[PDB]
């Protein structure tokens, strides 16, 4: 497991068996388990809005938490 | 041989700098905005307004950004790169 | 109440007397679904001539450049009551100017219900949704196989109130919005508007393919007028009825007055030989007994079809239309340019709202009707 790509994000590297060839890193599999998948548009359109909606609702949550602490005090 | 107090974020301070907002090469760029960080993700933004009375008034925001902010820096054209222990994020003031 | 025993509580619930002599109030003030800290110390008597008013640093931010206004308000104000009425009125003003900080959606209603209604449509339709999810844009097809978009703008409560519906096509789009109506309702309405123009789009696409369209250039779906060119240095501008497109349009001629005469005269003879079974082009070719050229654009890429007064095309919407009644000049001009030329000279002679004069280039009689 490391970032072999030079994206920033770690990936996992999987080496399948030595019966295929008497050689290292033949029959590989590199994956991030998200987007990135390397080996030997309405789905992927509408995620960032939803995620930013989560983060804004998170900031509102965080805000009201702080407000309430003050009120109690 | 005096000391003045300006704003007071309630949470600890991490980063102080400046930006060139309204960017309309030379190294010393005459900075338009002023930036400071809190940790719990309070960001302070300052600018010159000179509006509605025809007199200079300091336009403050206070943003409440996600994540415990660990570090930040400034880049060319009113851009700040800051980091949460999740992700490295960026902010455009410009 | 009359007295600020009760009127203070009734107008500022969140102002609690700490000291026995009601002299230090503290706690909060309400303001546009937003409560703020306050710590408002009076002197040993009830006087606002001298008073300490300390705040949240959050409150100092929102009372930006009213520090002096409120200092005035403290010394000129009778009672603490009246001061608080003003400080509320004033916060409401400060924040309604700074109105770009507000608006959290209701997540249990919105994000899901919106995912639900888009599932109702189908996922192949959606083309754009803003990261605020405020704007979205959707796609539909005509029976012809033409893409027609619809922009929506959404409120904090989408299903309650109407979403603002923006769309190119020229007849005014009407969306019967109820709180019960959804994306699928307005989508069916959108398809209804597409098909009422289905014959109309075909007539327009036909003209745009086979003829030298001049004066919409990449026309939208909103354009009902089509300035076609024919030969060179004569044009026809054509407005079509969208409900009867195949039917006879109002059409008329621009150019040299010796060239327009037989064309108008032959249109008047052959306008009864219009038939709405054929296309607009297949009726015009047999009415006016002509062909149209296929984009004399690429061969005549600089024929200087500019005003030849100001040397620009597109002066303030106007086109080079006014020409010379001469075979050797044929020089187009603008209404504004030719008028400011023929009025300036001595020689020029005006009947009522006409100027007769000399063409600038060739000095032959040219007529301008304003
Ligand atoms: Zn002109
Ligand atoms: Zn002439």
């Amino acid at each position: 497991i490391d970032d072999f790509i030079g994206s920033g994000t770690e990936q996992v590297l999987l080496l399948f068996k030595d019966s295929l060839n008497s050689d290292c890193l033949t029959s590989f599999k590199i994956t991030d388990l998200g987007k990135i998948n390397y080996s030997s548009e309405n789905r992927y359109l509408v995620v960032p809005p939803l995620e930013t909606g989560l983060k804004v609702c998170f900031s509102s949550f965080r805000e009201l938490r702080q407000h309430l602490l003050l009120k109690e005090k | 041989t005096l000391v003045k107090i300006l704003h007071h974020l309630e949470e600890p301070v991490i980063f102080i700098g400046a930006l060139k907002t309204e960017p309309q090469p030379d190294e010393d760029v005459h900075c338009d905005c002023l930036v400071a960080f809190g940790h719990h993700g309070r960001m302070l933004a300052i600018k010159a307004s000179w509006d509605e009375s025809g007199k200079l008034v300091p336009e403050l925001r206070e943003y409440c950004l996600p994540g415990p902010v660990l570090c930040a820096a400034c880049g060319g054209g009113g851009r700040v790169y800051h980091s949460t222990p999740s992700d490295l994020c960026v902010v455009d003031l410009s | 109440m009359a007295v600020t025993e009760a009127s203070l509580l009734r107008q500022c619930p969140l102002l609690l007397p700490q000291n026995r002599s009601k002299t230090v109030y503290e706690g909060f003030i309400s303001a546009q679904g937003r409560d703020f800290h306050l710590r408002i110390v009076l002197p040993e008597d009830l006087q606002l001539k001298n008073a300490r008013l300390l705040c949240s640093w959050q409150l100092r931010t929102i009372l930006s450049g009213y520090h002096r206004i409120v200092q005035q308000r403290m010394q000129h104000s009778p009672d603490l009551m009246s001061f608080m009425m003003e400080l509320k009125m004033l916060l409401e003003v400060a924040l309604k100017n700074r109105q770009e900080l507000y608006a959290l959606p209701p997540p249990p209603q919105f994000y899901s219900s919106l995912i639900e209604e888009i599932g109702t449509l189908g996922w192949d339709k959606l083309v754009y949704a803003d990261t605020c999810f405020s704007t979205i844009k959707l796609k539909a097809e005509d029976a012809s196989g033409r893409e027609h978009l619809i922009t929506l703008k959404l409120k904090a409560k989408y299903p309650a109130e109407s979403p603002d519906y923006f769309v190119d096509f020229p007849v005014p789009f009407c969306a019967s919005w109820t709180p019960q109506s959804s994306l699928i309702s307005i989508y069916s309405q959108f398809l209804a508007a597409i098909e009422s123009l289905k014959a109309f789009w075909d007539v327009m696409d036909e003209i745009d393919e086979k003829t030298w369209v001049l004066e919409p250039e990449k026309p939208p779906r909103s354009a009902t007028a089509r300035r076609i060119a024919l030969g060179n240095n004569v044009s026809i501008n054509i407005e079509v009825d969208p409900r009867h497109p195949t039917m006879l349009p109002e059409c008329f001629f621009l150019g040299a007055d010796h060239v327009v005469k037989p064309l108008g005269i032959k249109l008047s003879r052959n306008i009864h030989l219009w038939d709405p079974e054929n296309s607009v082009l297949q009726n015009l070719k047999d009415v006016l007994e002509i062909d149209f050229p296929a984009r004399a654009i690429l061969e005549k890429s600089d024929f200087t079809m500019d005003c030849g007064i100001c040397y620009a095309y597109q002066l303030d919407g106007t086109i080079p239309d006014q020409v010379c009644d001469n075979s050797q000049c044929g020089q187009p001009f603008h209404q504004i340019c030719l008028y400011e030329w023929l009025r300036g000279l001595l020689t020029s002679r005006q009947s009522f709202n006409i100027i007769f004069g000399e063409c600038p280039y060739c000095s032959k009689p040219i007529t301008l009707k304003m």
